[PDB]
Order: structure tokens, then C-alpha cells, then sequence
């Protein structure tokens, strides 16, 4: 468990993606969550209406895997410039500052 | 890229434009019927599973009772031939974004172009690990990054170079 | 014909523990290296499985609920059990299904036969005994196929009725455990999917006579029910199921 | 857009409806915006020796396009065999009369 | 690949080009964080090839010439024991180029202190 | 306590397993927020009388 | 009608964990400086200014 940090990341980005994938499979209230078996068992004005029921389930997944991974990009960004000043002020000088 | 940009001005860098997607060039219907065509991108139909990708000859090991095989995302990576029992990876189609490279317009007109992740030979050709470039000639020598391709592959102009 | 059996012997039927078996793939789909969980009809671990004998005198043919599928397990050897009945109400009035699998090869019919109290088969000491039904009328499902068979052999069975189809997976066991379930994992292959079409809801165990009045050969079966349940599979790098894991069982496999 | 037509047939003057002139005689379009407008003519367009004048599309190879007009009148093979414009075993006028 | 879908899509309006715009800007920033954390030096410092340190050892951070991937021993350890329309870009920096940025810092702590890092 | 609203929810999927997890890193967020601000000491001082 | 009071309150949860991350990123970023702060003038004597 010595570096746990990393792994948390990756898992944590495997794990977002693994499920945006995984949300495809949801029918969102539709018959089915195949667009190709909507698209050859109906008619195109219910068939319209079934697509737009997967197609907002999936945009609304989407959004949500994004809204996710700008909340982490800006943890990832504070973590980083925090890296950055731990790299100016500890291993390219001697620095004060206590801890 | 000035379309996309909604700009006639085009400033230095790479500017993600489009997306390549390897159409499918035939259709395949296997029933306990067409031929099977392996290693192109086609369309297949196994016994009512319809999908698109490339069929392979499959080192996989399966049962008799099993027939199509799917994979983490539940995605069905391999198939049996319901017609001569053997095992078929189907590899997803070649996708990738597709980036222009270019100056600025106020310097020259000549663009590149990169298909993410696509190998050259389903598409100044070069080959990087972060897809296939088209129009830019690879040179020996290293210089400072100016427009960044990926995987340490960087691009440049004095034509374009990479 | 019919023949009624009337030298058994009184005895309530015994229980014991399942294990970790009863485990059978739940889809045609192969996988390797993964863990799936899968929501099935499935028969839970380490539970209640009732035991029936036929050891001579022991002749156990009751009348048994279907429910939503049944496990039937069998500690057997010299081949006495033969086959099973199913349907709703084992007359002429319902269609019902005969599974059978005598000397030469394994036959399923569905039709609407008139069963005996005490259907069975018999050898003589080769095959000369069939009494299980006295008439079939209407018939619309018939399968011919290959024979499907100290303790040797066991014996799994997995019977499921969804959609109208009868799905009965089967698993075939070397062992040499003299009077219980081993111990261990042993994951049940699909063996037939039938579009029968017909309401089950009881069945029953067909079993041989030896003659030489009657005898019955030593063997030893086990039914147990199946609940709707989410079971955590181990697929290995063979496609094999190796491991399970019951969600529903304790907290630590939860 | 006037025509005649049966009594049973007003409600495949709709868009997105299943019906036999909606596909041989007369379709409209998922996105089509107006009005239809039914009356009994029974008193006009009716005779009682039988008014043949109104005639439809009984025989099509494919559906229409959406304000499409078929007045081709060439024949239809209904079979195996070619018809080579002359009637015959399954060959037959596609415009059959209202009785 | 349905073009059915994507027709009924575009009533959506620019939803996707938000999405690809966002994504876009989260792989800049990771290829700006690992500039920002590791380019901080221009010149690539290099150690003596003997290394008479006063007693000092550092053959376990310095890079190995044994390891083909030029790695520290640490840094080797660290890389071994760290395990439908989606694509992964590359990172701009490789992890060789990255490594051997850690070794012009380590370089030129080693040998110049914290001289190298306020000018020559 | 609605089950066809509960069989209508399954349809979306791991929504609320998404929010659920979301919510237990909020949650052992904040107690190592705690752990990192007061609990820089692995000795407990005392004054003297 | 239970799909459109699914949809309504699944889009409100949303809604309310979105806004609790942003929060929760907040605190943790004020939570980190407070850490410093314990680092750096608890500590010890800080010549940062300010
Ligand atoms: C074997 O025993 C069963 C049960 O005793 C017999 O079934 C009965 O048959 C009589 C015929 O008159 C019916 O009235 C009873 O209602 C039946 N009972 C049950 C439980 O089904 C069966 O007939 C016997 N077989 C023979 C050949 O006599
Ligand atoms: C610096 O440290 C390294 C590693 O600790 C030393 O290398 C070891 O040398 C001994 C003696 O020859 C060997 O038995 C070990 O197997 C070596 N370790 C490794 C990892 O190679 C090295 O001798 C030390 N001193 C100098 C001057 O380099
Ligand atoms: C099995 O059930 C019987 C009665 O149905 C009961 O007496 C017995 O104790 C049960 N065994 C176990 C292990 O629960
Ligand atoms: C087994 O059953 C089948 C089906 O009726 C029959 O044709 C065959 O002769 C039987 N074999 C024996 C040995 O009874
Ligand atoms: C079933 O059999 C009876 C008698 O043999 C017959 O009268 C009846 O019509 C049959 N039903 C069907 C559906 O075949
Ligand atoms: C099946 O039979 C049982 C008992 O005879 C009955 O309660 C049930 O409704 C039947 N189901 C069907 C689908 O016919
Ligand atoms: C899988 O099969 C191979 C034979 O190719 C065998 O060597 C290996 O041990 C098997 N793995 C397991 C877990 O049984």
C-alpha cells in the first residue's frame, strides 16, 4: 500500500470509463438498449421515440462522466502544482518551511 | 480547421477536426448465408448478432456448449462460425480523431494531418505511436517541441517537419 | 401397465448439506480471467438439500414440487436412475414430459401420456421392463439423442422452465466418496434447451428394478430448490468456471 | 390536396400511420404540419349501379415518398414469372376501382 | 453508426462539442502538469562518470546503464509495482523523456547543489 | 418503499451507485481533511502543573 | 408519470452531489491550507509574510 495514491487515480479513471461503458447496455425505459434492434423491430415514429429515450439516458451519462472528470482534472491540477512547488522549493533549493 | 474554428485565421498549433471511421466494405450473414471474409472491416451477422468489425483467425479455447465470447465491457470480442466450428476475434473497427497540424495562416497554408491512434496501413507517411501523419517528413535531428503531436513526437515549420 | 410396489419400507427422508455445489453456467457465453456477477436462478450455498436412497428396502418415488427449477443430484453407480417426469397434473388431462435414457439411447417426448402411481424401468439378471406410462395421444415434441450417463459416478442436473423453454444442464463427476456430497467446486455445462411450451409445476424420479419379486440397486439422490439470486463467478484463463461466490449467503461474501 | 377515398381509410390520412394508401396512393411526412378534412359524399360520389370513376394503387413495388404521385400505369409482377406488360398468371393492373 | 440516431441527435444542439471541448482541455492540462512539475530545467545535467561523492552513494537513484529503460533502481521498483468511441492519447512526455528529466535534476543537484536551479 | 418505482429505476442503470460512491469519498474525505490538519503529532503532550 | 418523478429527482440528486464535490473541493483546498498553516506557523516560525 506504499503508493496508493497513484493506483487510486488510475482505479479511479478505469472505474469512470468501465462504467460509461457499462452504461451503455441500460435501455433507460426504452425496449431495448440495441439502437440496431429498435431500428429493425419498429416503425420510425416509435423508433424515434425509443431513440430519444437512449439517446438522453446516454447524454446524460456522458455529462456525468465529464462533470466527474473536470471535478478530478482540478484535483489532479492542485495536486500537480502542488508537485511543482515541492519540486521548486525542496529539490531545487533547501527550504524553510516546516513539514 | 477554419470551419471547426469558426475563425478564417487559423493561429500555430493542432486543432482536433474530425473523426475517421474505417467504413464497412462488405456484409456478412453466417446462418446454420454469404461467405466469411476475415481481416477486413465488414459487417457481420452471426446467428442475429449484427455488428461491425474485423474478423480474425482466434487462438482461443472454446467449450463446445459456448458460442460468442464477450469481454470486460461485455462486448463480444470473439464468435464461433455456426457453419465450420471455428473461433473468430472480432477486433472493433479502426476509429481515431483526426488533427490538423498547421502554422499560422499569417505564415503558410501547408497542413498535416493525424489520425489518432490508426496505423498507416488502413488509411510523408509516418507511423508514431500516437496515430498515423500524413504530409510532415520525419527528420533526424531534435529540436525544441513547437507544435505537440505526442508520445514525444513534436512538430514543426522551416515544409513541415516532425 | 402399471405395478403396484408394496414391499417398501417406511422411512422419512434425511438432509444434508449442499456445499458449494448445484453451480451451472448461467449463459452460452464465453469468458476468461473475469469475475461476473449474475442475477439467476440459482441454488444457494451450504443449504438445506433434501436425500433420498434406494438400498435394499428403499424405493423413494414420492411426489415432489417443481417450484422455480430443481437441483437433483445422484451418488450413483451400475446405472439404476433412468430418467424423469415432468408436467402439472401427470395425466391425460395436461401435456407432460418424459425424459428417458434406456439401453441403447436418451428420448424426450411431450405428450399427454396417462402415467402409472409407479413408473419405472427394469433389468433382468438386459432391458426387458417399461412401465411408466399406459397411453400418449397427442404429441408434439419429440428428441432423439446420445446416452447422457461404493458410489462412482455423480450425477448433476440443473432444470429450469423460462419462456416456455425447459433448460437442464448437466455436470458428470469421477468420484469415489462412499455416502455424501463431496466437498469442492464443479460448475454444471448447459445439456439441452427444449421448446416445450408446457406448464411444469411437479415431477419425478425414474428409477430401474433389478429382478432375479423386485430388488433395487444401490443409489443415492438429492433434490434441492432453486431461489433467484446473484452468485459472483471465476472465470480462469480457460474459460472454466473455478470459483463462486454466494452474494446473498454472509457478509463476508456480500 | 383532394381525393377520394373509403370510409375506413381516413385515419391513414395521418402522419406516421400503416395503411395501404398511406404507402401506394398517398403519404404524409413525420413532420408535417396542416390540417385533413373528411366529409361523406355518398349523395355525390356514389351511384347505384356502382361509381367506378375513383381508382387506387392496389399493386406497388415499394413505398412512397412523403407528397409522392404515382400515375404510371405499368404493369405489376406479383410472381416469378415476367410479365413483359401483358396480364396474365400473377401479373396484374395495379389501379383496381371503388364499388 | 446509425444515421438515424445521430439525425435526431443534432436537435440536441452543441451538447457534443461541449463534451470534446471539455475533454480536450482536461489532456492539455495533463500535458501541462507534467511540464509544469518536470520541464523546470533547460539544460540537461549530467553526472561524472566516477563517482567520488566523499562516501555518498546514489547508484540507487541514479539511472542504470544495465536497464535498457535508463531507470533508477527506485524508479524501476516504482513503474513495477504501479498496475465504443473512447480513445487514450498519448502523453506528450514519455516516461524515458520524464526519467531523464529526473536525471538532469538529480544531476545537477548532486553536482551544483541549488546553483543550477537560480541560473548557471 | 415503491417496487415498480425501484423496477423503473433499474432501467437507468449505476446511477445511484455513482452518487453513493461519490458521496462515501465526500464522506472519508472529510476525516482525512481532520486526520491531516490536527493530527500532526504522534505524541500527546502534556503541561506541566 | 413515475418515470417523469424518477427523472426529476434523479436529475436533482445529481444536481446536489455536483454542487457537494465543488464543495467538498473547496473545503478540501481550505482544509490543506490549514494544514500548512498548522506545518508551518504551529510548528515552527514562518518568514512567509503575510
Ligand atoms: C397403484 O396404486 C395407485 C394408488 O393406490 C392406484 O391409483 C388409484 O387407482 C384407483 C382406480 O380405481 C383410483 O380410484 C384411485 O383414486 C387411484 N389413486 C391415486 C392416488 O391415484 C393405481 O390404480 C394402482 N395400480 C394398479 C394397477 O392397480
Ligand atoms: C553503492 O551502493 C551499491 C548498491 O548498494 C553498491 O553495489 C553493491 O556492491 C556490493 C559489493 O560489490 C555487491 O555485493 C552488491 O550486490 C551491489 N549492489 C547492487 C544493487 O549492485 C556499491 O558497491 C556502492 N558503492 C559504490 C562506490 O558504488
Ligand atoms: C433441514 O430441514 C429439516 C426439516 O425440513 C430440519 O429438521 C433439519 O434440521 C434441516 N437441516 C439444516 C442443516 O438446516
Ligand atoms: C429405447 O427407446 C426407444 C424409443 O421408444 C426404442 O426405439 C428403443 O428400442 C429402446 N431400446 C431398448 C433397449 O428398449
Ligand atoms: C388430444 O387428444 C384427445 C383424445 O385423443 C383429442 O380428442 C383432442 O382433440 C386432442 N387435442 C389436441 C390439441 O390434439
Ligand atoms: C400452471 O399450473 C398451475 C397449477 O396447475 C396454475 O396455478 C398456473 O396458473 C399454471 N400456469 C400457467 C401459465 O398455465
Ligand atoms: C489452462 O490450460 C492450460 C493448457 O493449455 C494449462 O496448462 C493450465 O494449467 C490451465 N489453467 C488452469 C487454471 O487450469
Amino acid at each position: 500500500s506504499a503508493l496508493g495514491k497513484l493506483q487510486d487515480v488510475v482505479n479511479q479513471n478505469a472505474q469512470a470509463l468501465n462504467t460509461l461503458v457499462k452504461q451503455l447496455s441500460s435501455n433507460f425505459g426504452a425496449i431495448s438498449s440495441v439502437l440496431n434492434d429498435i431500428l429493425s423491430r419498429l416503425d420510425p415514429p416509435e423508433a424515434e421515440v425509443q431513440i430519444d429515450r437512449l439517446i438522453t439516458g446516454r447524454l446524460q451519462s456522458l455529462q456525468t462522466y465529464v462533470t466527474q472528470q473536470l471535478i478530478r482534472a482540478a484535483e489532479i491540477r492542485a495536486s500537480a502544482n502542488l508537485a511543482a512547488t515541492k519540486m521548486s522549493e525542496c529539490v531545487l533549493g533547501q527550504s524553510k518551511r516546516v513539514d | 480547421t477554419k470551419c471547426t474554428l469558426k475563425s478564417f485565421t487559423v493561429e500555430k498549433g493542432i486543432y482536433q477536426t474530425s473523426n475517421f471511421r474505417v467504413q464497412p466494405t462488405e456484409s456478412i450473414v453466417r446462418f446454420p448465408s454469404t461467405n466469411l471474409v476475415k481481416n477486413k472491416c465488414v459487417n457481420f451477422n452471426f446467428n442475429g448478432l449484427t455488428g461491425t468489425g474485423v474478423l480474425t483467425e482466434s487462438n482461443k479455447k472454446f467449450l463446445p456448449f459456448q458460442q460468442f465470447g464477450r469481454d470486460i465491457a461485455d462486448t463480444t470480442d470473439a464468435v464461433r462460425d455456426p457453419q465450420t466450428l471455428e473461433i473468430l476475434d472480432i477486433t472493433p473497427c479502426s476509429f481515431g480523431g483526426v488533427s490538423v497540424i498547421t502554422p499560422g495562416t499569417n505564415t503558410s497554408n501547408q497542413v498535416a494531418v493525424l489520425y489518432q491512434g490508426v496505423n498507416c496501413t488502413e488509411v510523408n507517411v509516418f507511423q508514431t505511436r500516437a496515430g498515423c501523419l500524413i504530409g510532415a517528413e520525419h527528420v533526424n535531428n531534435s529540436y525544441e517541441c513547437d507544435i505537440p503531436i505526442g508520445a514525444g513526437i513534436c512538430a514543426s515549420y522551416q515544409s513541415i517537419i516532425a | 401397465q402399471c405395478v403396484n410396489l408394496t414391499t417398501r419400507t417406511q422411512l422419512p427422508p434425511a438432509y444434508t448439506n449442499s456445499f458449494t455445489r448445484g453451480v451451472y453456467y448461467p449463459d452460452k457465453v464465453f469468458r476468461s480471467s473475469v469475475l461476473h456477477s449474475t442475477q439467476d436462478l440459482f441454488l444457494p450455498f451450504f443449504s438445506n438439500v433434501t436425500w433420498f436412497h434406494a438400498i435394499h428396502k428403499r424405493f423413494d418415488n414420492p411426489v415432489l414440487p417443481f417450484n422455480d427449477g430443481v437441483y437433483f443430484a445422484s451418488t450413483e453407480k451400475s446405472n439404476i436412475i433412468r430418467g424423469w417426469i415432468f408436467g402439472t397434473t401427470l395425466d391425460s388431462k395436461t401435456q407432460s414430459l418424459l425424459i428417458v435414457n434406456n439401453a441403447t439411447n436418451v428420448v424426450i417426448k411431450v405428450c399427454e401420456f396417462q402415467f402409472c402411481n409407479d413408473p419405472f424401468l427394469g433389468v433382468y439378471y438386459m432391458e426387458s421392463e417399461f412401465r411408466v406410462y399406459s397411453s400418449a395421444n397427442n404429441c408434439t415434441f419429440e428428441y432423439v439423442s446420445q446416452p447422457f450417463l461404493n458410489f462412482k459416478n455423480l450425477r448433476e442436473f440443473v432444470f429450469k422452465n423460462i419462456d416456455g423453454y425447459f433448460k437442464i444442464y448437466s455436470k458428470h463427476t469421477p468420484i469415489n466418496l462412499v455416502r455424501d456430497l463431496p466437498q469442492g467446486f464443479s460448475a454444471l455445462e448447459p445439456l439441452v434447451d427444449l421448446p416445450i411450451g408446457i406448464n411444469i409445476t411437479r415431477f419425478q424420479t425414474l428409477l430401474a428394478l433389478h429382478r432375479s419379486g423386485w430388488t433395487a440397486g444401490a443409489a443415492a439422490y438429492y433434490v434441492g430448490y432453486l431461489q433467484p439470486r446473484t452468485f459472483l463467478l471465476k472465470y480462469n484463463e480457460n474459460g472454466t468456471i473455478t470459483d463462486a461466490v454466494d452474494c446473498a449467503l454472509d457478509p463476508l461474501s456480500e | 390536396d383532394s381525393f377520394v377515398i373509403r370510409g375506413d381509410e381516413v385515419r391513414q390520412i395521418a402522419p406516421g400511420q400503416t395503411g395501404k394508401i398511406a404507402d401506394y396512393n398517398y403519404k404524409l411526412p413525420d413532420d408535417f404540419t396542416g390540417c385533413v378534412i373528411a366529409w361523406n359524399s355518398n349523395n355525390l360520389d356514389s351511384k347505384v349501379g356502382g361509381n367506378y370513376n375513383y381508382l387506387y394503387r392496389l399493386f406497388r413495388k415499394s413505398n412512397l415518398k412523403p407528397f409522392e404521385r404515382d400515375i404510371s400505369t405499368e404493369i405489376y409482377q406479383a410472381g416469378s414469372t415476367p410479365c413483359n406488360g401483358v396480364e396474365g398468371f400473377n401479373c396484374y393492373f395495379p389501379l383496381q376501382s371503388y364499388g | 453508426d446509425s444515421t438515424e440516431c445521430s439525425n435526431l441527435l443534432l436537435q440536441y444542439g452543441s451538447f457534443c462539442t461541449q463534451l470534446n471541448r471539455a475533454l480536450t482541455g482536461i489532456a492539455v492540462e495533463q500535458d501541462k502538469n507534467t511540464q509544469e512539475v518536470f520541464a523546470q530545467v533547460k539544460q540537461i545535467y549530467k553526472t561524472p562518470p566516477i563517482k567520488d561523492f566523499g562516501g555518498f552513494n546514489f547508484s540507487q537513484i541514479l539511472p542504470d546503464p544495465s536497464k535498457p529503460s535508463k531507470r533508477s533502481p527506485i524508479e524501476d521498483l516504482l513503474f513495477n509495482k504501479v498496475t465504443n468511441g473512447l480513445t487514450v492519447l498519448p502523453p506528450l512526455l514519455t516516461d524515458e523523456m520524464i526519467a531523464q528529466y529526473t536525471s538532469a535534476l538529480l544531476a545537477g543537484t548532486i553536482t551544483s547543489g541549488w546553483t543550477f536551479g537560480a541560473g548557471p
